């Protein structure tokens, strides 16, 4: 029964042999969000490889907030140790920052989301444009669409969902369309789908997962009862028909859009609530959680049902890849390098931000 | 345990280790999903 | 003399088994640790028998302990409750045996497996017929059964445990001696979700399934007469024709199972031309090896090892 200090004693001693590069960094305040920016891999003198970060803070009301952009300069090992990490900039920021997302076809823009649930659109080059009020409460769900330059949507803990358009020109400070009807309860989050450009997903802590069109006056086309409240969803980047949705029970479920019924199926391994979840963009089929249990886990679709040794199968379910115990308090919020390829950042509740990447040895990485 | 019909505990744990080859390839797996807190 | 060693006994000596059908054949469990802990020791008791026995065709269940005498003592365990706690709840008759026959002969006169069940093949063995049939777990006959043979998994597979009788995935096979209705073995198997990539999962509506066998089990009166072969062949038989099966799997197989997969995987290769194309020189493309490990449904692993098996035996 080691102590959260005797097991990151023990996987920090196994990091050399897990991973081909981690980098741990304490921020002063806390992290609610991580995204990496799509910024193309330059080398820079010195070997480094420059990849950037958006994070943000939570003071608790003691300190100016901040919306912050980190250039993270990686070993140049890590496309096939150590890194620099400067921050290049920060803006002010109305209380505490829950999700900050960078607009996928203009990656300047990045929309925050707070703790009161209003909506603000930063630029990089010139700091806040425009404060977006609908939701009056905080709220954890924001979503830009990669299909509808400037399509947002947002989620509130007070039930209320908007979609905003902040791409075009004109006035993007009012909403576009609003629901009061989709949940009755917290919006835990919502998303775009990778295909269609009018599909959006939803979950609430009224334990139900809906898929919605912007376009339908009813809005709904289907409606699933979650076992118990799932805290996040997210869609495939390969297959039109698949997503994953998880929360209070620990399981991550995967589902068909064509057949939303039932589950395809659910991967255990978390043993408390998964608050996060994300599919690869490079490998068809990989899926990764991160939860209250401290733990992030990489999971292979491809691997459900597998067969395996006795041995193989004391260690957990065949689909599971990995498992990263570097964090000492719950997952704040990860994210998947869209140009590099199995490189992660995750921030945890204890001021905790790490940067790191599985092992090349590992077969999924081939 | 979806689906386990075998999920119990052995009668005992094995001491001799057919894996003293770790710090090999398939023992990076293993030691990837034991999380390296085993 | 005295003896007080004798107040210690082996489970697996004190456990009497029986399958009652014309005569009471009586055998023992290879494994008793998840019933009476990892020893497999049992204290308090002096010349103590355990009878487990089941009529043969009903698997009605009856329970008697005896002994010569019994530490009277609260630390000292209850056999008979210990026993009871891993049987159908009011399903088990205990002690009075005229009791006991007087409810399986009632039960013959009802409806056998064989009038409610799916039927999915037949075979001759020891010039005598024997038929499999297929339920689920949630039909209430089924599960009627399936509570009464549970205890041999524990009995006879290590680290077997219960399985979740709510779940709908589960699909068990019985194997019948077709005249006299006698259970001669059961299989517990399972179906998991199989993703084949995006574009293959995107094509097809119809859920794709990996078919696993997880608890696969021929009472002992029975081993050593083909049984097994037998029904693992009509089992593979029906998943090779179930469409939405793609892959065949097994579940943590011990050295018994896999010889026995091995002999059949082999000789249905040979019975299927494969001993002509897993040759050295043969024209082996990888798309023709995908094709083929997908036209059998065999797992990845023992794909492999059987091709290798075959190239080293027709050589050398
Ligand atoms: C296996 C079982 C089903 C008996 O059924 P069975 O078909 O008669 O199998 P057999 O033991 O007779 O084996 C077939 C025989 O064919 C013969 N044979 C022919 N060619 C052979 C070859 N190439 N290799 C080895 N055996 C060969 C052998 O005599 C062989 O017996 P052996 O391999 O045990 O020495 C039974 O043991 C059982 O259910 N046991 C407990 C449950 C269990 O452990 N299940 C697995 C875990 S789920």
């Amino acid at each position: 029964p080691l102590s959260v200090d005797e097991e990151y004693d023990l996987w920090k001693s196994n990091v050399p042999l897990m991973y081909d590069f981690v980098s741990e960094t304490r921020l002063t305040w806390p992290s609610l969000t991580v995204q990496w920016l799509p910024t193309p891999v330059q080398e820079l003198d010195g070997g480094f490889i420059k990849q950037e970060l958006i994070i943000g803070t939570h003071t608790s009301g003691e300190e100016e907030n901040y919306l912050k952009f980190a250039e993270i300069n990686l070993p140049k090992e890590i496309l096939s140790p150590r890194s620099n990490i400067r921050i290049t900039a920060k803006y002010e920021h109305e209380e505490e920052i829950t999700r900050a997302r960078y607009m996928p076809q203009d990656p300047n823009i990045v929309a925050t989301i707070n703790g009161q649930g209003t909506t603000f659109l930063y630029s990089r080059s010139e700091g806040l444009q425009s404060t977006l009020k609908f939701h009056k409460d905080n709220g954890y769900a924001l979503s830009f669409s990669t299909l509808v330059k400037g399509r947002l949507l947002s989620g509130s803990d007070d039930h209320t969902v908007a979609l905003w358009e902040v791409g075009s020109g004109g006035d993007p400070t009012k909403p576009v369309r609003t629901w009061n009807d989709l949940h009755s309860d917290i919006i835990n989050d919502n998303k775009w789908h990778n295909f269609n450009k009018d599909l959006f997903g939803t979950v609430s802590e009224d334990s139900l997962l809906k898929i919605n069109d912007v376009r339908a006056n009813n809005t709904t086309i289907d409606t699933v009862k979650c076992p118990q409240p799932f805290n996040t969803l997210a869609f495939s980047h390969h297959s039109s028909n698949l997503l994953a949705a998880a929360g209070m029970d620990s399981y991550v479920y995967l589902y068909d859009l064509r057949n939303m019924k039932e589950p395809l199926h659910h991967m255990s391994g978390h043993e408390d609530a998964v608050n996060n979840l994300e599919f690869s963009t490079h490998v068809d089929g990989v899926v990764v959680s991160s939860g209250s249990d401290n733990r992030l886990m990489m999971w292979d679709l491809k691997q459900i049902g597998a067969e395996q040794t006795p041995d193989d199968a004391e260690d957990g379910v065949p689909e599971l890849i990995m498992v990263h115990a570097g964090h000492r308090s719950s997952v704040n919020d990860f994210d998947l390098n869209p140009q590099i390829p199995w490189l992660v950042a995750s921030a945890e509740e204890e001021n905790i931000l790490q940067v790191w990447k599985c092992s090349h040895s590992l077969p999924i990485v081939g | 345990g979806k689906g386990l019909g075998k999920g119990g505990a052995k009668r005992h744990r094995k001491v001799l280790r057919d894996n003293i080859q770790g710090i090999t390839k398939p023992a990076i797996r293993r030691l990837a999903r034991r999380g390296g807190v085993k | 003399d005295f003896k007080p060693e004798t107040w210690t006994s082996s489970a697996n000596e004190a456990l009497r088994v029986s399958i009652v059908g014309e005569n009471a054949v009586q055998f023992s469990p290879l494994f008793t640790y998840p019933i009476y802990g990892d020893s497999e020791k049992i204290y308090g008791y002096k010349d103590l028998i355990i009878h487990l026995a089941f009529d043969s065709v009903t698997f009605k269940p009856y329970v008697n302990v005896k002994y010569s005498a019994k530490l009277g003592d609260d630390n000292i365990v209850d056999v008979e409750k210990k026993l009871l706690s891993f049987l159908p709840k009011d399903d088990v008759i205990v002690r009075d045996e005229a009791k006991w026959v007087d409810c399986f002969a009632e039960e013959r006169k009802t409806h056998n497996l064989s009038d409610v069940f799916e039927k999915v093949s037949e075979y001759s063995l020891n010039g005598e017929e024997f038929v499999v049939y297929k339920s689920s777990l949630v039909d209430d006959f089924a599960r009627r059964m399936h509570r009464r043979v549970q205890i041999f998994s524990l009995l006879f597979i290590e680290a077997a445990n219960y399985i979740d009788e709510t779940d709908p995935s589960w699909q068990i096979y019985w194997l019948l001696n077709k005249k006299t209705k006698e259970l001669i073995g059961f299989v517990t198997t399972y179906k998991y979700w199989h993703y084949l990539g995006a574009k293959s999962f995107d094509e097809d509506i119809d859920k794709k399934f990996r078919a696993k066998i997880s608890q696969f089990l021929i009472f002992p009166p029975y081993q050593n007469k083909g049984h097994g072969s037998c029904l693992y062949e009509a089992i593979i038989q029906s998943w090779l024709e179930d469409k939405s099966i793609t892959e065949i799997t097994v579940e943590d197989p011990n050295e018994a199972f896999d010889d026995l997969r091995d002999r059949n995987d082999i000789q249905r290769l040979r019975k299927l031309g494969y001993d002509a194309v897993f040759q050295k020189h043969s024209d082996l493309s990888d798309e023709f090896l995908e094709s083929s490990r997908k036209s059998l449904k065999l797992e990845e692993r023992q794909f492999n090892r059987l091709v290798e098996m075959l190239l080293l035996l027709n050589n050398s």
